């Protein structure tokens, strides 16, 4: 405590009375030749340290972390632990990289090994470092097989055992009552003595202190934001980022496992999202009377760092897509070697149970963060066949597959090669169609592939798909209802042979013909068909109650709403449902039961014939306001500055 | 308060019983004709203190979720098999599902009173 | 950790592998037909069991309101003086009486009661808590000589040196080598094996557990109102209110003067203020197919958040529209603040050190008060505090007009109040005699603004005694002259004629004064007059730097020249000097790119319908107030766009 | 990174030296119902500044045993009152920073000047 080293890079004298010997070593860096040859020897070791270490100068005067683990060199570190290790500190990322690559047996034993192998250490700074790593690397161990006993059933379906019984029994006896925090005072008073900055790695929290400097600096940067201040020397972002930066490269240069930890994790994802808050803030900052943007780095760490539904929330939040996203190259090779990854092994024999763990939460983030960054058509293409093809389907299901798609084809337009690939995706859903239904969590079934493709060419005609219709055959109902909501798509032949046994016979037949296109106009029949399952909905309706999600109701609403619908039978149904009686009756809809939510599913033309009614435009316009005045959606603004709804 | 059942689709029998801890009902909006009203909505909710039957549990070694308050029942409920360790040991297991819809059907939940 | 305990007191059966003791205890508790069959000795101390984990909380099993007693918390500052006073019966009343000392300032006393306590006693945590509660005072006593000498000469004026010279050096040399870290390493073997809840105590930074449990449950909370999902059983925010009364209770009651340092204080504030923005989100949730203030939580905002603090939460969320219970003990605590002040204050200055540590509490309380239904008799007491013996360094004239017109809000101005207000002002005219006397406020308001109020609350009051100063008003004293003429609505008749007889508008401040008071109505050609000279005056001092101030003159000549105030076409020569008199002047030839949003803040609803109805500048400021609002989250642009579509 | 210069408003005296850190302004409009006439504009224009690393001046500190701020383009604040609001750390304390308001006298009725 002589001495406050900050994470700028300069030295303060806080605590040293007698002579500063930092003070003297600054300016005698900046004559040096009376120095003995010894201690000169000894300076130029010490400023190399220093200036690899970032300590610069005095107070009064980015990032690069060298890893191949950060950088995700799955097949470089595979090689790596290929390669005979010649030395106990090349093996000490060797075992890092086996517990990296799954291979948490492989590691544990290294790590073992490892500290036999220590005792002739010059320092023991390694075999410090190896006992950390190995209760870590056990720890993942025993959290690994306890998801795997349980949640490991429901996902998965099967028992995996990665581990086999008899290391595990050995496992835990050797590491029974084994107390980490005491792993730095059970030390050669020597090493505690020398190696006194490595004793915050032995307690079980040690991200205790890095969490608390964020939250403090988070406090300060959030008050900064509403307060409207303006900070001029180094700012608390400045600092949370250098700090972030700091314990990344720390943790990783340094080959510590800790660094795959849900702390660690949490800790990234809040140092982050409050660099980009801010910096969304500082775009958002109106001018008075009186920037931030992505590196390759910060996308890694958002990849990692963060699950799906966190970068959701930062999303939400403040609008990503205008921070503009710096070293494109390296985020595509980044993005381009996750998917190869991916289809490599998932391909071939699938992917080990313990790696796919580690490994697939950050291929989903980021796949799902690659809509701001734009990519080539080829690492493009390598994306989508990785993602569409090969991507495990227990993840990402149909829905949400075809959202991560058209994120990524927002930045870059859908090439000839990636509908191609879409087109052989579609090709294989109908080929699985079978007593095979198509679930998504998302609501946007293979039909939405089919629509994005027609979106981006309008003539586009699958080949193997129209040999696949002209195939059909009337048995199979489920191909056939399957290329139904396929049609443009297909063949003119092969649109006309699928019309041969396709035939709207229920409410969703007409909904799937509506979407493709091929009812413009509804006919007595539709109309009639409509009709009766109100008449059916309304019997069934009439001691409980029972809420659904088909809103097909509500479809009707607007359909008779637009005047697509011009009969007046559907009156004879109101009080069903709310959003039905708003459509068809809007003046005695006694608004009390109006859902606010509701407007963000209307559209542009929906949204301006609401407008234009007159007399039900006020009760909306109300709501508008009070869920602009209450939320920060921002989206019901945009509606009420768009048409005031 | 209430409880969650977590169950066999096929043969109905109940996977686990948990408590519910939370849910997100967020349903939103590229994507002339006759409007569809189409929406892209999405339900997902985490469960608190499951544990896995004994009987499903040792013939282990689709799913229906019935969520009872005031009555909500969830068909097609994917359960997502995001695993973090953290480094303090470890407390009891947290599920997370997804709804998930058919095509067919194309109801995700249901409300019972 | 065979069992897990949580905030609403529930054990959890975590790693006991042998048999169950507490679901067993907790059996026999509900099931109190056993506890005949224990034995007569295990029955007695079983009913001890039952008293000291009924008393914490730990109601039953995880499968099957907080008082926090101590004159520390309360404010009690009277109780604890006698409680000092009388003489200690016990060891442990000696050491609740030394952390009563060390809370009324009084921290020399603090340490020498800890020392002896210390020295007395051979549990053995007694010896412990003394231990830290005494490193705790050396270390406040250093930290408050450090600002003294430092920035006490600057704060106060002048080098205030409350603890003895010959003081600080015994108490660095006692506590220099003492390592509060291995303070319990050091411990006999049997108080470690017993007391191992207390070693987080021991460390320098023992919130550090605390703030991150709060900063994952503040995550938690604000990604469920970014998402908008909705929590079922015991909520992060239940957790977190929870964990912050658990802390300040365990500080609190125990004694442990950590309570009074920075970092216990914005854990509370953060642990607060989270509560408050989602108990604010809530209201505003949107629907698809609450939370109020008691007593407690007012003191805890009134201790632990500073003024800017309570600033950003009324930002953020709008604080008035949470109910606030427990409003008999919230006049009381704010009366007792009111009173210790006017104690201090009115005889014989203040205790520096206790000062320090009270006159932030005091401030908060008396800026939340705003909240509170106040009696006429409390707010009586209230606003005499707060203006004649609040110390002037800490409220200026400014900050306490804001202070007294924010409790008039809750409260509507009486009679009673009026009459402090109008002594008030006495005794400013009085001092309105130096004529180098001159008051200054931060905010920008001044002695008129509490004659505004008088008028705005009565519209026929008259004061007696400013009416009798301006009588005896004469030439010479012109300080008295113009400070009496910003108050003219008060004065009298008489009064009003004796101070308008030496009363001129010589300048544009003095013309802006009498507009002010309402003696101007209409421009006359001698104010047109005084306002070109004063403009051609800027011009030419304008005519290679340039320099903006804050006057603000030319914004109100130019807003006077838009509102038809002012009909008088030589305005335009001065065109391009300063901006916001060009967007009034010639807002066609404007340029908005320079236009500030900010300005819209400023002006009122007849400027801002005349500016929304012009009609031919509506559309630049229609599109600035909706990039404003879509940007920000400000929601007064909001609220100015949808009042009027500017 | 710009360095703030104390000094006594009396004389020319340098009460210490600082460098500025967090500047805010939040000047707005006052309530309104509070407060046909002719318009007078008014404002509650406040002017809060934070420095970091201030040292008080040698001399300044053995006299010792109105305030002006010059902001180095330069800003000054003519009087400026700073508030001595002292809160203790566990954490042995080492950044001393100091707050002060801006004051606007009535007859002048400026809080801040700045000029290229």
């Amino acid at each position: 405590y002589d001495y406050h080293f900050e994470v700028n890079g300069t030295v303060v004298r806080h605590k040293n009375k007698g002579f500063g010997y930092m003070e003297r070593f600054f300016e005698l860096k900046e004559e040096r030749s009376k120095l003995s040859k010894k201690q000169y020897e000894r300076f130029n070791a010490l400023f190399n340290f220093f200036e690899k270490n970032g300590v610069i100068c005095m107070a009064k005067d980015s990032i690069e972390i060298n890893s191949l683990a950060y950088h995700g060199k799955y097949d470089v570190m595979k090689k790596f632990i290929e390669e005979q290790s010649v030395s106990i500190e090349d093996d000490y990322k060797k075992a890092f990289f086996l517990a990296c690559l799954g291979r948490w047996e492989e590691s544990y034993d290294l790590y073992s090994n490892i500290i036999l192998n220590s005792i002739d250490e010059s320092n023991g700074c390694v075999y410090y470092l190896s006992q950390i790593n190995r209760y870590r690397i056990y720890q993942s161990i025993t959290q690994a097989v306890t998801q795997f006993n349980g949640l490991g059933l429901l996902t998965f379906g099967r028992h995996y055992k990665p581990f086999t019984d008899e290391f595990l029994a050995r496992i835990e006896r050797e590491m029974t009552n084994f107390n980490i925090d005491d792993l730095f005072n059970g030390m050669p008073f020597e090493f505690q003595k020398k190696y006194k900055i490595l004793e915050f790695l032995s307690d079980n929290q040690f991200l205790y202190d890095d969490t608390v400097k964020l939250f403090e600096l988070t406090n300060k940067v959030r008050s900064e934001m509403s307060e409207g201040s303006y900070s001029f020397g180094m700012s608390s972002d400045i600092v949370v980022l250098l700090r972030l930066y700091d314990n990344l490269r720390f943790l990783y240069e340094n080959c510590l496992w800790s660094v795959s930890f849900h702390e660690f994790h949490q800790y990234i994802r809040n140092s982050m999202s409050l660099l980009i808050e801010k910096a969304e803030y500082e775009r958002t900052r109106d001018i008075d009377e009186l920037g931030f943007f992505m590196e390759y780095y910060d996308f890694v760490n958002i990849s990692r760092h963060f699950k799906i539904d966190d970068i959701k929330n930062l999303e939400r939040s403040c609008s990503i897509d205008k921070i503009r996203f710096g070293e494109q190259e390296k985020i595509e090779e980044y993005l381009v070697g996750i998917a190869e990854e991916i289809t490599k092994q998932f391909s071939a024999n699938g992917m080990n149970v313990v790696f796919y763990t580690q490994f697939i939460s950050e291929a989903k983030a980021a796949l799902y963060f690659a809509k701001y960054v734009k990519l080539s058509e080829e690492g493009l293409g390598k994306i989508v066949k990785a993602l569409l093809f090969y991507f495990p389907e227990r993840d990402l299901d149909i829905g949400k597959r075809y959202v991560w798609l058209e994120r990524l084809t927002k930045c870059n337009e859908l090439p000839k090669s990636i509908i191609s690939i879409i087109d052989d995706f579609l090709v294989l859903q109908a080929e699985k169609h079978q007593n095979y239904s198509e679930v998504s969590s998302n609501g946007l079934y293979s039909r939405d592939y089919g629509a994005l493709i027609k979106h981006f060419e309008k003539n586009f005609i699958s080949k193997r798909l129209s040999e696949i219709t002209l195939c059909l055959t009337q048995d199979k109902q489920k191909q056939i209802d399957f290329l139904f909501k396929l049609l443009p798509l297909l063949s003119t032949n092969a649109k006309s042979h699928l019309l041969s046994f396709k035939s709207v016979e229920n409410i969703n037949d007409l909904m799937n013909g509506i979407r493709i296109g091929l009812i413009d106009e509804f006919t007595p029949e539709h109309e009639e068909l409509i009709i009766e399952y109100l008449e059916t909905r309304k019997v069934n309706y009439i001691g409980i109650q029972t809420f659904s999600s088909n809103d097909y109701m509500s479809t009707f609403g607007i359909w008779y709403f637009l005047e697509e619908i011009n009969n007046s039978k559907m009156e004879e149904f109101i009080g069903m449902d709310d959003q039905y009686d708003f459509f068809v009756d809007p003046e005695n809809f006694d608004y009390k039961k109006f859902i606010p939510s509701w407007l963000k599913n209307y559209n542009d033309k929906l949204l301006g014939k609401i407008a234009g009614n007159k007399h039900m435009k006020h009760h909306v316009i109300e709501v508008l306001k009070e869920r602009v005045k209450n939320s920060n959606d921002k989206r019901y603004l945009e509606i009420l500055m768009n048409y005031f709804i | 308060t209430a409880d969650v059942y977590f169950k066999r689709k096929s043969d109905g029998k109940l996977v686990f019983t948990a408590e519910a801890q939370t849910a997100s009902f967020s349903q939103a909006i590229l994507r002339k004709p006759l409007y569809i009203l189409k929406s892209e909505k999405e339900i997902n909710l985490t469960v608190k203190n499951a544990f896995f039957d004994l009987e499903w549990l040792a013939m282990t070694q689709r799913y229906e979720v019935e969520y009872r308050t005031i009555y909500i029942q969830f068909p097609n409920v994917s359960p997502s098999g995001e695993f973090e360790m953290s480094l303090e040991n470890g407390l009891a297991p947290e599920i997370k599902f997804e709804a998930l819809a058919d095509t067919d059907t194309d109801e995700m939940a249901v409300v019972i009173e | 950790y065979d069992y897990h305990f949580e905030v609403n007191g529930t054990v959890v059966r975590h790693k006991n592998k042998g048999f169950g003791y507490m679901e067993r205890f907790f059996e026999l508790k509900e099931s109190c037909d056993e506890r005949s069959k224990l034995s007569k000795k295990q029955y007695e101390r079983f009913n001890a069991l039952f008293n000291f984990f009924e008393k914490n909380g730990v109601i039953c099993m995880a499968k099957d309101s907080i008082e926090i007693n101590s004159l520390a918390y309360h404010g009690k500052y009277d109780v604890m003086k006698k409680f000092i006073e009388e003489q200690s019966v016990s060891i442990e009343d000696d050491y609740k009486k030394a952390f009563f000392l060390a809370c009324l300032g009084r921290w020399e006393e603090s340490y020498d009661l800890y020392s002896n306590i210390i020295l007395n006693s051979i549990n053995g945590c007694v010896y412990y808590l003394s231990q830290i509660n005494r490193y705790r005072i050396y270390q406040s006593i250093t930290q408050a000589v450090t600002q003294f000498n430092g920035l006490g000469l600057l704060t106060f004026g002048r080098h205030y040196k409350p603890f003895t010279d010959e003081f600080l050096a015994r108490i660095e040399r006692e506590m220099t080598n003492f390592n509060i870290d291995d303070l319990f390493n050091g411990m006999p073997f049997e108080f470690q094996k017993k007391y191992k809840i207390l070693e987080f105590l021991s460390d320098n930074q023992f919130l550090y557990d605390d703030t991150v449990k709060l900063f994952e449950l503040t995550n938690k909370v604000r990604s469920e109102m970014s998402e908008g999902s909705y929590s079922f059983g015991m909520s992060s925010d239940i957790v977190v209110l929870l964990r912050l009364y658990d802390n300040l209770r365990f500080l609190y009651e125990n004694c442990l003067w950590s309570v009074s340092f920075h970092e216990f204080h914005q854990y509370i504030r953060n642990s607060m203020s989270l509560l408050i923005e989602k108990a604010e989100y809530e209201r505003t949730r949107d629907i698809d197919e609450g939370f109020f203030m008691e007593y407690y939580d007012f003191v805890n905002i009134s201790r632990h958040f500073k003024i800017d603090d309570i600033k950003n939460l009324e930002r953020s969320c709008s604080i008035d529209k949470i109910r606030f219970g427990e409003q008999e003990k919230i006049e009381e605590y704010l009366v007792g603040i009111a009173e210790e002040i006017t104690k201090q204050f009115s005889a014989n200055g203040m205790n520096v050190v206790f000062y320090t540590q009270f006159i932030s509490e005091a401030k908060a309380a008396l800026y939340f008060a705003k909240y509170v239904k106040l009696s006429e008799e409390g707010l009586g007491k209230i606003v005499k505090a707060l203006l004649f013996y609040f110390p002037e360094r800490d409220l200026d004239i400014g900050k306490r007009y804001v202070w007294l017109e924010r409790l008039t809000k809750c409260n509507e101005l009486p009679k009673s109040i009026i009459s402090i207000i109008d002594d008030f002002l006495v005794l400013q005219a009085e001092k309105h005699i130096d004529q180098n006397y001159s008051e200054v406020s931060s905010n920008g308001l001044y002695s008129r603004d509490y004659g505004a109020l008088i008028k705005h609350f009565e519209k026929n009051f008259i004061s007696k005694r400013l009416s009798e100063i301006t009588l005896c008003l004469t030439q010479d004293k012109q300080k008295q002259i113009d400070f009496l003429f910003k108050l003219l609505p008060l004065l009298s008749t008489n009064a009003k004629s004796h101070l308008l007889s030496f009363k001129s508008v010589e300048n544009i401040n003095d013309l802006m004064n009498g507009i002010r008071i309402g003696l101007i109505d209409e421009f006359t050609p001698e104010h047109e007059e005084l306002i070109i000279e004063y403009l051609e005056t800027r011009k030419v001092n304008y005519i290679g730097i340039q320099t903006f101030s804050s006057n603000d003159y030319m914004s109100t000549f130019g807003i006077w020249y838009f509102l038809e105030e002012i009909n008088n076409s030589k305005m335009e020569e001065f065109i391009g000097m300063d901006d916001q008199y060009d967007f009034f002047v010639d807002p066609e030839n404007f340029d908005y790119k320079k236009f500030i949003p900010s300005w819209l803040k400023n002006y009122n609803d007849k400027l801002l319908g005349k500016i929304a109805g012009n009609k031919h500048m509506k559309h630049h400021v229609i599109e600035v107030l909706k990039e404003r609002v879509k940007n920000s989250n400000d929601k007064r642009y909001l609220e100015i766009l949808m009042n009027y579509f500017i």
